[PDB]
This record gives structure tokens, sequence and C-alpha cells, in this order.
């Protein structure tokens, strides 16, 4: 689902 | 805080392409979902489709799929709407939205609905060229005079593109007066009234005026009506 | 695709009176990602309530989200003066995303026929060669109004156009106005110009008119 990716960046950019 | 701001409103002619630009400020841009929904007159929201800007993927409805393009630039934070191919039916007011976040700030965690819109943006697709209108009165019944209540108005008739605005004696009257939404010609030209009751025994007392204002001719009329 | 339905269209209810919005699913709604937005007239949607339940900071807590799957409910507690407005439920479950043609909460208040009233054209716009004829059917409840145009007693088909007001914010009525255009020469042909009107209001059709050139 495509409105779930900018969540998954958000996870990153968080933990490194 | 999280603002969005799109471009003015324009009229394209069939088969042509229009560019509606959204500019956001406050928060981050190229992490958050950006989407278009546009909405005709009189009808329902429609999602057209939206873009992630740091990985410049886009996301189309299947319907929209072929004659748009959705664009993000980083360097002025600013999205575009690219529709081709404009037929009558493309007439609405196209807004962008951006999804909220959770907790404080607007830098948290995304939420996928629409949190931020933009004012909107009216996109006429049409072959007609500016016009001002001609304001007709609607005079007074003068069959009410003897007490009761009366009905007096204003035709504001041929004109483009929208808007029009109406007041009447300068804003001063308010009470029972009744603006209504214009309605689309065969010519493809504007009309609306607007009316206002008043007691049939002010109609020897009192004046009335519509003031009507339509910018893109410069037309700004103020017209007395009277009883006939 | 999934498509949204919120049935009923429109719900007619009193102020402070509880409301309950449907929004079904013909597929199931992915990890409940389903919003609700509030419109008023000449604004931007709002956002109300985002997966499923979630109310956004700001948001009034008198509005509140449930249910799963295929079916969700907006309910709002006790309706404002400011809650009377469209609600448009959104599922975002899938890529495709999609809206339901929305739901417009209404003030119910008491039957009131219209007020009918005719106006025979300006002499100003008989000088230009057109002629339009206008019909007023002023503060009615309920909304759904009929009206006809009749020319020397012949239906007429294709020369009008009508509009209709938002509730008034005061008395909660409507008020449409249908507009009956011809060429001037046409105009000249006929005599009695009437506009006929039907209600829940009336128990008979309302019939208002004028003979040209009296």
């Amino acid at each position: 689902n495509w409105f779930d990716i900018t969540n998954w960046l958000w996870y990153i950019k968080k933990k490194k | 805080q999280v603002q969005l701001v799109q471009s003015g409103a324009e009229v394209k002619r069939p088969g042509s392409s229009v560019t509606v630009s959204c500019k956001a400020s406050g928060g981050s841009f190229s992490t958050y979902a950006l989407s278009w929904v546009r909405q005709a007159p009189g009808r329902g929201l429609e999602w057209m489709g939206g873009v992630i800007p740091l990985l410049t993927i886009t996301n189309y409805a299947p319907r929209f799929q072929g004659r748009i393009t959705i664009t993000a630039d980083r360097s002025t934070s600013t999205a575009y709407l690219e529709l081709n191919s404009l037929r009558p039916e493309d007439t609405a007011v196209y807004y962008c939205a951006r999804e909220g976040t959770t907790g404080w700030g607007w830098l948290g965690k995304p939420i996928g609905a629409f949190a931020h819109w933009g004012q909107g943006t009216l996109v006429t697709v049409s072959s007609a060229s500016t016009k001002g209108p001609s304001v007709f009165p609607l005079a007074p019944s003068s069959k009410s005079t003897s007490g009761g209540t009366a009905a007096l108005g204003c035709l504001v008739k041929d004109y483009f593109p929208e808007p029009v605005t109406v007041s009447w004696n300068s804003g001063a009257l308010t009470s029972g007066v009744h603006t209504f939404p214009a309605v689309l010609q065969s010519s493809g030209l504007y009309s609306l009234s607007s009316v206002v009751t008043v007691p049939s025994s002010s109609l020897g007392t009192q004046t009335y005026i519509c003031n009507v204002n339509h910018k893109p001719s410069n037309t700004k009329v103020d017209k007395k009506v009277e009883p006939k | 695709e999934i498509v949204l339905t919120q049935s009923p269209g429109t719900q007619s209810l009193s102020p402070g009176e509880r409301a309950t919005l449907s929004c079904r699913a013909s597929q199931s709604v992915g990890n409940n990602k389903l919003a609700w937005y509030q419109q008023r007239p000449g604004q931007a949607p709002r956002l109300l309530i985002y997966g499923a339940s979630s109310r956004p900071s700001g948001v009034a807590d008198r509005f509140s989200g449930s249910g799963s799957g295929t079916d969700f409910t907006l309910t709002i507690s006790r309706l404002e003066p400011e809650d009377f407005a469209v609600y448009y439920c959104q599922q975002y479950g899938q890529s495709l995303s999609t809206f339901g043609q929305g739901t417009k909460v209404e003030v119910k208040r008491t039957v009131a026929a219209p007020s009918v009233f005719i106006f025979p054209p300006s002499d100003e716009q008989l000088k230009s060669g057109t002629a339009s004829v206008v019909c007023l059917l002023n503060n009615f409840y309920p909304r759904e109004a009929k009206v006809q145009w009749k020319v020397d007693n012949a239906l007429q088909s294709g020369n009008s156009q009508e509009s209709v007001t938002e509730q008034d914010s005061k008395d909660s009525t409507y008020s449409l106005s249908s507009t009956l255009t011809l060429s001037k020469a046409d105009y000249e042909k006929h005599k009695v110009y009437a506009c006929e009107v039907t209600h829940q209001g009336l128990s008979s059709p309302v019939t208002k008119s004028f003979n040209r050139g009296e």
C-alpha cells in the first residue's frame, strides 16, 4: 500500500 | 504549522493541459505524502493521485492514469498537478492535501489521512471568453402593495467566468436576501439571480439597490430596483 | 476498487440530537485505514477521524469513529449548529484511495410551503432582444420542490434552468430560482406565462402567472 510508505521512511531516518 | 498555498483560478480551452501548483511551508516536505483531490460543482470529492517527493514515487487513480502527472520540487517545496486533454467534465475545484502526523509539532509519524488542505484552485474548462453581465431588475409585483410581503431582485445574466458577488444597499440589507448559485447556459455563459423580500409598505419609502461585482470584466453595477 | 457507500445520503436532524453516519465498503478495508471529513459550503474539507477511530488534536471530542472491516460509523454525540454540513468517508487501505459520496446532515424543521413569485422580463432586457422570465420559490422546507413552466398552457422543456440556495442558517429553509429564457420574437408570440409549483407543503399545485403586455 502506497499510503504506508512514508510511515516506513519515518522509522528509517528515526533508527539510523 | 503546515500550510499549503495553491495557484490561482484558471480558464482552459477544451483539449488543453492545466498545471496547478501547491507550495508548502512548515514541517517536512520530502518525506510526507501529498495528494490531489478534485470536486466538480455540486459533486463529491475524488482522489486523483499523490506523490512522495523523496522517492519521486507517484500513485495515480486508474481513472486518471495516462492523463495525469504529479511532480514535486524539493528546492521550493512545491508540488504540481498536470491534467491533459481537458474536457468540460474536468471543470472543478482542485485541492492539494498533505497527510497529517501524530503528537505535537508537524514532524511526527505520518497518518496517511489528509490533515492539511490547500485553499483549492478552480479550473474552468470552456471555449468562452471573458464577458461582463447585464444586470436587469426583478421589479416588485404591484399586486401586493397593500400590506403583506413583496419580493424583488436582480437578474445578473450572461457573464464569464465565475465568480460574481452581489450585495444589497452596499451591505446594509442582508435580512431576507437570497443570492442563488449561478447556472451555466447553453451559450457557455453564466447567469444568477439575487432576491430579497421586504414589507410591501416599504416600497414607497425605501430604496433597494443591488450591487453587482464581476472582477474579471470590471463590471461594477449598482442597480436601483423599483416598482414598475 | 473499493466502493464506499454512505446511506442515507442526507439526514435531517435537530440541534442537540445524536447522529450516526454509516460507511459500508464493498470489501474489507486494510488495517482499518478509514477516514472521515467534514465539509461546509465554500470551504475545504477538514479531517475529523483517521484510522477509523483516531481523532486528531483540535477536533471536538463529540465526534467519534468506530467499526472495522467493511462496517464503519461516525458518531456525533450532540449536534451543534456548526455540525450541520457534509461528511465524507475515505479508505486508504490500498494504493487506490476512494471516497464515499457523502452524507449531508441538515436541520430538520417544520414543513413550510414555498411563497411563489413570478417576474416578467424587464423593459431593459427586451430592448436587447431577449426575454427572461423568473420564478421564485421562497423559504420552503423540505428541500424537494418542482417547478414547471407553461406558456399558453404549453409545458416548456429545454428553455429553463434553476438553482437552490444552501439551507438558511437562521430559519433553516431553502429557496429556489428558475429562469425561462426566450428570444424577444418568440416571447411576443405568446400571451400567458405561468410557473406551476409542487411541494410537500402544498395540498395542490400553486400557479403564478401574468399576461404579456398587461
